């Protein structure tokens, strides 16, 4: 799934193909993009809770809140130290609970949790901030681009 | 000095940002006397000092910023 979208970004990045600072092609993209809110809005959440999770489970206090003979932040347990670092939508938090798989008991072996997703996103996430970031040097305004 | 060291750790964590360079000297003399009872002693200001400590910890658990200046 992750790398048809990939291809569908790059072949995106390529009809631009570069343009007037304000240009007809470019107000098209925007456009669609405006048009595009919710989804877009939902797709980026997506990739900013995969690497912010990760940078959560690479902190020291996190690692700290619940210690383990071999692992795991117990359902519970998890869910607390995620709160405690403060972060993150509740229902977001509750769906990343459910991404993790429970073992038996509420274990997470978790490096595992961020080694997956973490490099396939690191794959396709910077091809959609490259066309990004390209889209928003090209046309400022329209603001809502912006 | 003062003055230098609060900008620091408004903006920057030492040991907290990414522990203080083991670089003269000074900056570590600095580092060691960090915590005191009396911090914000001869420059105005203090309440933001705690307010700063607030501001982290905050992703630091009230304890390392208790451990800190604390109190």
């Amino acid at each position: 799934l992750l790398d048809l979208q990939k291809d569908m970004v790059v072949m995106l990045l390529s009809l631009l193909e570069g343009n007037v600072v304000n240009g007809m092609i470019a107000r098209q993209m925007v456009d669609m993009l405006v048009e595009s809110s919710s989804n877009v809005e939902m797709i980026l959440k997506f990739f900013d809770m995969f690497l912010k999770l990760k940078d959560i489970v690479g902190s020291e206090a996190f690692q700290d809140y619940v210690t383990d003979p071999r692992g795991l932040i117990s359902k519970k347990d998890f869910q607390k130290a995620m709160d405690s670092q403060k972060q993150f939508t509740g229902p977001e938090i509750q769906f990343l609970l459910s991404c993790s798989e429970a073992d038996e008991n509420e274990m997470i072996n978790f490096e595992e949790f961020a080694n997956r997703f973490q490099e396939p996103a690191r794959d396709i996430g910077f091809n959609v901030a490259v066309l990004l970031t390209n889209l928003s040097e090209h046309v400022p305004h329209d603001p809502r681009l912006r | 000095r003062e003055k230098e060291l609060a900008r620091k750790l408004e903006f920057d964590g030492l040991y907290i940002t990414e522990q203080p360079g083991d670089d003269d000297v000074k900056g570590q003399w600095d580092r060691l006397v960090l915590n005191t009872p009396s911090f914000p002693s001869n420059y105005w200001d203090k309440f933001v000092k705690r307010k700063v400590l607030d501001k982290h910890g905050d992703i630091f658990g009230r304890e390392r910023i208790a451990e800190l200046l604390g109190m």
